[PDB]
RNA sequence: UGACUGCUCCCUAGCAUGCUACUACCG
RNA sequence: GCGGUAGUAGCAUGCUAGGGAGCAG
């Protein structure tokens, strides 16, 4: 009930009641926020509401203080005193305030119902605590929106890859894939019982989860909305290039995992943070593995953003680094348990930001910056307080599932504070070495966003195919379908024998489900499917609208396949920019 | 107390009236002076009293709310302390013998007086004199409560180590006699 | 009554709390969910939940006061110093606690000696000191519970004595009160174990709001909460060299016992002219009024007083149950029949037979009273009245009825036998008749096991009214103690009051125009309080002059005593007060330059300020 | 509590709140200590501060002596007389006080950072007791400016007489020779443990 | 390490009531 | 000419709250 206000940092006892997160407001700030905005409720050690029996007023500018309680105009005693006066609300530490002038932007942040692009513009354009508050309230409103959904009434199950499941009345079908996790809890007689961490395929219900339970009666599948804890640390800590390498020990020999990893260490050893600006399959994986043994006496942390993207997080660590030096952190969902759980002392911890064993370090690595918000940066900076760290990830990737915005797409400058921090002043690191890839992605993404700092390592045989087909779009439900995909898969496998074992990018997951039901291709997620790409992939049409195709969803999709990248021109794409081979359908 | 809303009017009227008095005018101006100043002071009176009442009321309200906040902080810290104590004392329950004797009960309920008697790992004995000592814990291992215990340490009333070689009949009057014997459950 | 007899066969390790395992967020606990009494049988809790989420504040308070976890997370203990049952040791060391001597006020002693005091052969000498104790004193004093034995009662006579006692307790009102009507004084005292590791009673009375207290109080009408009692040693002046010990009850018991009993306790301590004289003061003519009330209109008056050897270590359990039931009879509208039984069970489990924490170990209390609960003195008064009533009944029923000259008393004895052994239900008319007979021929004044009785003498000689021998026999066969008649007195002259009541003697002096009764203490007690203190409190009188003012207030009536040193005590105190004031003023004017005034300060060394405290006019 | 201010030859119970050694200054002597420089806080048998809960006043020039307590300016029950008034500060020995002719002894040498040559100059232009105050304040400033540097520690050990050494957070390092003996302590989990005497050059 | 009640004395702060006094308004 | 009302000062009375101390069971 006592703390610092979000603007003056002065001691206060007043909580605003019309903001969903109940921030701590300074008395002058409280007056400014209650006058210039329809936020007319204030909370103190006791609520600032009329206590007259039978009365109901919840204003602040309307109440009068009398005796010991608070009263209104209709019940003010002869000894009365208005709470809202002198442009300053009545509360503790009223004489030790300083006020602030950043009230209009704070009002806009509080009043912004998160509708248009300017919402995120001003979310990313403010001072530190306002960034934290905006991120917190954005996650709060999105989790409230997703919890405003029904309960999956289930009473029986057909079999594996089949399910009958019913939502509530007046509630629509929730979003489809693992980006919106389905984790429910049924009841037997008195309490809740375990169901399983799952996700649904289509509407036939195949299971893309990782378990199988005796599912039937009284089952409650829900997208579990979690209470959000308040933030402590800022989104980033301002760096300063050291002169002493404190704690860091370049070994006598050279652990030559990679050649340029020496330079890696050379400039990541002095600044309080860094970032691994990695194009797909371009050293985005094991530079930290080399750092593991070149700096073996340094406490090194590894993390990502989702439990799905732990492939390179967990493989080479056990593959080449010593067995004992690794450590595992997994809540107990289904993920790689290759290292040791329940071990506090170790130098190489591998996990996600979901849950860690609270400790501090001096070296951290952090993956998947593209779908990372300032909330995740703040929580990783709070849980881990290190000396240097790297944010693995590239702006030429996908945004976080910000379904909140509908009008304007969220561009690289609006991913998070760090993702534009390396955009304005330049990246901490810039690689130009593709591990295993022909120069198609080189040409494409170097003309688009890579600025041609990486060039042809593998030859361009021009086996990849792009055609003149356009496609037709039709909406049914929150997922759509494509007749010039139900026919187009067959029309494109007519005689070409090379893309029969390709992977299916899924702008619409229901369309991929229908393709699997009819012809059959593996389902490939869009956002959380980096590093899971095979050697051979089809980029399908699947859409023409502003769902996916402005710039930054295909920058990694062009790199899914290595030699045979069938990226047909679907819609208002970057058609007249390069050279691509084509075959005309009969 | 000097910039009240009625202060300007009262002071200006007083100054004008006293200037008129210093002008040496007739008695009518003096009567008007007296009436105006009397009513001016009368109206200043309540404006000087009600404000002083209100300030003290506000100060009392502030003090009461501050002490309420302090009480809440103290409650939070005592709750944290109690939780810590409970979760710390939880970690010594020996959850295999306790489970073994709980499951033998016909409904899950057992007397509290037989839990340390059948699940404790350490035993402490307090001995008044040597005659009692030689009948209870003579030697290095003894039997009590249908179990076998072996001695681990012996101290005296001053908490100093005592070796069993000097607990004899002749050397008895040279020890702080409230001896405390510590043993462990055997096997 | 039958359970008391039958419980002596079964093993002693099957009595007490019954525990089981519950789960809170997947972790296992051990909590008490019932009790097994020697008298009340098996009792099970009504609201117990095995699986639950994170617990609240009152659940934490309840689980932190249960001895189950403390006993289950401790070492076994076999103690051969005492013969009482032992449970567990909470630490790895045994704590030995000593008692320190007093502090000597040399200036007062020299001043008293320089005025002809403490000469050889004098009738006033010091016999009150601070006695010191060695390490093994607390356990030696706790070992006195071996005098408490299981006692079966004559039920057909107790069921009539309880009716007469209830007739005695009839002019009051009581019931339950809300948490906002509870009055507590001195909230800066201990809260018991284990609550004394975090604060005093203020912390727990502030951290708990009103509906939390109400919910906690309503929780004990369907469940039983066993607690732990801590034993402490006293540091006070006395005349004998044995250690004294009081019991510190837990806060969770006192907090609810107050809400249960405070209305009746406050109603008792506000009535004047009743049998129980708790609340009446002795100043402003109170002593004379009490003495005149107790004399009533008895026909051949004598006075008598007796004594209880080991009153609290030897009182049987059945009489404590009876006292609790008598006190709890005012709840006929606010409580149901199960609520009253559960309140009785909670009281028995908390202050009659529970785990005590002596030194650093847990023991089992066999029985008796734990002096220090919320209802000590009133229960003692009920017990005293019960013993007096059964002594009168035994005196009347054991007389040859063929030699009783009066026929009314013969019919009364016949009806008494019929109502005791030939009637199954209550007969209110005879209860009223016996109560009137007792109040006419046997007058009492009771203050928590201290009593003065004015009785008809010829009736007692003929055997129609209880005597000292009847009290001796009743105590022998119902209290398991022997009452020597060397600690009892008898006074056949009413112009001199009781020989001793509440450690005060009585004298009949002439003040104003009439004659009144005044109390005076033992001079040795006053002088010992003057000369032996705890440091800083004295040995420098100027720092506390208000001690001697109170001590001289207590010692005023000694100036009317025919003996001469007794008045010299009061005069010496007045001269010492004047000397201390002069010392302060001069001693402060000298080094500093502050000048003191003697305005309305000389009242403290003149007798008129003290004479007004014993004259009936009631000031402040 | 009761010490001695000797330049004014005045027993005192007062002392300057913010100064070097909690120096003892009599009523008028504390006054010209608090007007010739800025030392607006004093300490007596009890410290002078408003006693209502939640109130905060460091200054003494506006406190009042109320009902066996002290109250203040911003939160003002003013049924009292001011603490600081009439060339004096309220305390014992308010009458048996002399004062100081040389007003700026403390105001000169107790107001600088105790490192200039003027400190020692005035210390030699002092009396025996005044120069005693000087010498004790030199020892105090020596220790109080020695306790502003780092603590060396060996975290991984090497062969004796050739080890590795990391130090502290941000602080500078003092001179290098064996003048400063590195005799610290070792911590197992909460306690201090036998270490010995060391020296880093 | 300091239990539950009862009574009494001293000091300060607030509230209510009453007595007297000094100005002012009204009839 | 008498009364009413509004502040201000001194004095007395009983409660509530805080602190220090004494006795009794
Ligand atoms: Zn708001
Ligand atoms: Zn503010
Ligand atoms: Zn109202
Ligand atoms: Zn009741
Ligand atoms: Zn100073
Ligand atoms: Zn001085
Ligand atoms: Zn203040």
């Amino acid at each position: 009930a006592v703390g610092a206000c979000v603007l003056c940092n002065s001691q206060t006892s007043l909580r605003c009641g019309a903001c969903i997160r109940r921030p701590f407001l300074c008395c002058k700030c409280c007056y400014d926020h209650v006058i210039s905005t329809s936020h007319k409720l204030v909370l103190s050690v006791n609520p600032y509401v009329c206590n007259a029996p039978g009365c109901d007023v919840t204003d602040v500018t309307q109440l009068y203080l009398g005796g010991m309680s608070y009263y209104c105009k209709s019940h003010k005693p002869p000894i009365s005193f208005p709470l809202c006066a002198n442009g300053q609300v009545f509360g503790l530490y009223k004489n030790t305030c300083v006020g602030s002038d950043n009230v209009t932007d704070f009002n806009a942040i509080a009043t912004c119902d998160w509708t248009n692009a300017g919402d995120y513009i001003l979310a990313n354009t403010c001072t530190e605590r306002l960034k934290l508050f905006a991120a917190e309230t954005l996650k709060a409103t999105e989790e409230t929106f997703k919890l405003s959904y029904g309960i999956a009434t289930v009473r029986e199950v057909l079999s594996d890859r089949e399910l009958h499941l019913s939502w509530e009345v007046g509630k629509p079908r929730p979003p489809l894939n693992r980006n919106y996790v389905f984790t429910g809890y049924r009841v037997t007689k008195n309490s809740k019982v375990q169901i399983g961490e799952y996700t649904f395929e289509k509407g036939a219900v195949v299971y893309r989860g990782t378990t199988t339970y005796k599912l039937n009666v009284g089952d409650y599948f829900v997208l579990t909305s979690h209470t959000v804890m308040p933030l402590s640390a800022p989104t980033l800590v301002p760096q300063e290039h050291y002169v002493r390498i404190t704690g860091l020990y370049p070994t006598l020999n050279i652990s030559d995992e990679f050649s340029s990893n020496v330079a890696n260490y050379q400039k990541v050893g002095m600044q309080k943070y860094s970032t691994l600006q990695g194009p797909p399959g371009t050293g985005k994986s094991h530079f930290a593995i080399g750092l593991a043994l070149y700096y073996p006496s340094a406490r090194i942390v590894y993390t990502a953003c989702s439990h799905a993207a732990v492939d390179a997080l967990c493989e080479k660590a056990l593959k080449y680094l010593p067995i004992d030096k690794c450590s595992r952190i997994i809540p107990a969902v289904e993920c790689f348990d290759k290292f040791k759980v329940n071990s506090t002392l170790e130098q190489y911890v591998f996990c996600t930001v979901n849950a860690l064993p609270e400790t501090t370090a001096d070296i951290v690595v952090f993956d998947e910056i593209s779908m990372a918000t300032n909330y995740d940066l703040s929580v990783v900076n709070a849980r881990l307080r290190a000396k240097h760290y790297v944010y693995i990830g590239d702006p030429a990737q996908l945004p976080a599932p910000r379904t909140l915005l509908t009008k304007g797409t969220l561009e690289p400058e609006y991913f998070n504070s760090v993702c534009r921090l390396m955009k304005t002043i330049g990246p901490d690191m810039f690689l130009g070495t593709c591990r295993r890839c022909p120069a198609e992605i080189v040409d494409t993404v170097s003309a688009l966003v890579y600025d041609n700092k990486l060039k042809a390592h593998k030859d361009k045989s021009a086996q990849c195919f792009k055609m003149f087909y356009k496609g037709v779009i039709t909406h049914d439900v929150s997922s759509a379908i494509n007749r010039p995909q139900i026919g187009v898969v067959r029309e494109f496998l007519t005689r070409n024998p090379a893309w029969r074992k390709a992977v299916f990018i899924s702008p619409y997951n229901s369309q991929n489900a229908v393709a699997s039901k009819i012809l059959g291709l593996p389902t490939q997620t869009v956002d959380s499917s980096q590093g899971s790409e095979y050697d051979y992939v089809i980029f399908t049409q699947t859409t023409e609208t502003a769902h996916s195709c402005n710039v930054n969803r295909f920058n990694v999709a062009i790199t899914r396949a290595k030699v045979g990248i069938l990226c047909i021109m679907s819609d208002r794409d970057l058609y007249d920019k390069l050279q691509f081979t084509s075959l005309e359908i009969p | 107390f000097s910039s009240l809303p009625s202060y300007a009017a009262f002071a200006t009227a007083q100054e004008a009236y006293e200037q008129a008095v210093a002008n040496g005018d007739s008695e009518v101006v003096l009567k008007k002076l007296k009436k105006s100043l009397n009513v001016a002071k009368s109206e200043f009176d309540r404006d000087a009293a009600m404000q002083r009442k209100l300030e003290k009321m506000a100060d009392q309200a502030m003090t009461q709310m501050y002490k309420q906040a302090r009480s809440e902080d103290k409650r939070a810290k005592v709750t944290s302390a109690m939780q810590t104590m409970l979760f710390t004392m939880l970690r010594k329950l020996d959850n295999d013998a306790l489970n073994n004797i709980i499951n033998n009960a016909r409904d899950g309920c057992v007397p509290l007086n037989i839990i340390p008697l059948t699940t404790a790992a350490k035993l402490m004995v307090v001995i008044p004199d040597y005659n009692t000592y030689k009948n209870t814990c003579d030697g290095t291992t003894f039997t009590y409560a249908s179990a076998l215990w072996e001695i681990q340490q012996v101290v005296d009333a001053d908490s100093k180590i005592v070796q069993l070689s000097e607990i004899s009949m002749d050397n008895s009057p040279n020890l702080a006699w409230p001896l405390i014997v510590t043993a462990l459950r055997a096997n | 009554n039958f359970n008391v007899l039958f419980s002596t066969v079964f093993p002693p390790t099957s009595f007490g709390p019954l525990v089981r395992k519950i789960f809170v967020d997947g972790v296992p606990f051990v909590v008490s969910t019932g009790y097994h009494f020697r008298e009340l049988g098996v009792v099970h809790n009504q609201d117990v939940n095995l699986h639950s989420s994170r617990l609240s504040f009152k659940e934490l308070l309840v689980y932190a006061a249960d001895p189950a976890m403390h006993a289950a997370s401790g070492n076994l203990l076999l103690d051969k110093r005492t013969t009482c049952f032992s449970v567990a040791a909470l630490t790895n060391n045994v704590a030995f606690q000593t008692v320190k001597p007093g502090n000597f006020n040399k200036d007062f002693y020299d001043f008293a000696v320089s005025k002809g005091f403490f000469k050889e052969g004098s009738s006033v000498e010091l016999k009150h000191f601070f006695f010191a104790q060695d390490g093994n004193a607390a356990i030696s004093d706790y070992d006195y519970y071996r005098y408490n034995l299981p006692t079966m009662c004559d039920i057909r006579q107790l069921l009539f004595v309880v009716e007469v006692v209830d007739k005695y307790f009839d002019c009051y009102d009581g019931g339950c009160i809300n948490a906002n009507q509870v009055i507590v004084n001195n909230l800066d005292k201990s809260a018991g174990f284990p609550f004394n590791k975090w604060g005093k009673a203020r912390l727990y009375y502030d951290s708990m709001s009103y509906e939390d207290q109400d919910a906690l109080f309503a929780y004990t009408k369907r469940n039983v909460i066993p607690t732990i009692t801590q034993m402490n040693l006293k540091y006070a002046i006395s005349a004998k060299n044995r250690a004294r010990t009081v019991a510190g009850v837990s806060i969770c018991s006192t907090m609810t016992n107050r809400q249960f009993h405070q209305k009746l306790l406050k109603s008792i301590a506000a009535t004047r002219g009743a049998t129980v004289v708790i609340g009446t003061s002795k100043f402003y003519g109170g002593w004379h009024n009490m003495l005149k009330t107790v004399y009533s209109d008895v026909e051949n008056p004598h006075l008598m007083g007796w004594d209880y050897p080991k009153c609290d270590r030897a009182m049987p359990n059945m009489l404590r149950i009876m006292a609790s039931l008598v006190l709890a009879r005012k709840h006929t509208t606010c409580c149901s029949l199960s609520h009253r039984f559960y309140r009785l069970a909670n009281e028995c489990a908390q202050v009659l037979s529970e785990m005590v924490m002596c030194g650093g170990s847990l023991y089992v209390k066999p029985g008796g009273t734990s002096s220090g609960d919320a209802t000590t003195a009133y229960a003692n008064s009920v017990f005293n009245i019960c013993q007096a009533v059964t002594a009168n009944v035994n005196a009347l029923l054991s007389t040859d009825g063929n030699k009783i000259a009066d026929k009314y008393v013969r019919n009364l004895q016949h009806r008494l036998y019929e109502c005791l052994y030939r009637n199954r239900d209550v007969d209110t008319d005879f209860v009223n008749e016996f109560y009137a007979y007792l109040r006419k021929h046997f007058s009492m004044m009771i203050l928590s096991d201290d009593a003065v009785v004015c009785f008809n003498s010829t009736y007692a000689s003929q055997g129609l009214v209880a005597s000292i021998k009847n009290f001796k026999s009743v105590l022998y066969y119902q209290n398991n103690v022997f009452m020597s008649e060397a600690k009892c007195w008898t006074e056949t002259d009413l112009t001199k009051g009781p020989h001793e009541f509440c450690s005060q003697h009585t004298m009949l002096v002439k003040q104003g125009d009439d004659y009144v009764y005044l109390p005076y203490p033992d001079p040795s007690r006053i002088l010992g309080a003057g000369c032996f203190v705890d440091d800083i409190v004295k040995t420098d009188g100027t720092l506390m002059i208000e001690r001697f003012v109170s001590l001289a207030i207590d010692a005023y009536p000694l100036t009317k005593h025919p003996n001469q040193e007794y008045a010299d005590v009061f005069h010496l105190y007045l001269q010492y007060i004047r000397k201390l004031h002069d010392e302060l003023t001069g001693h402060m004017l000298d080094m500093y330059s502050v000048m003191l005034t003697n305005d309305n300060t000389s009242r403290y060394w003149e007798p008129e300020f003290y004479e007004a405290m014993y004259t009936p006019h009631t000031v402040l």
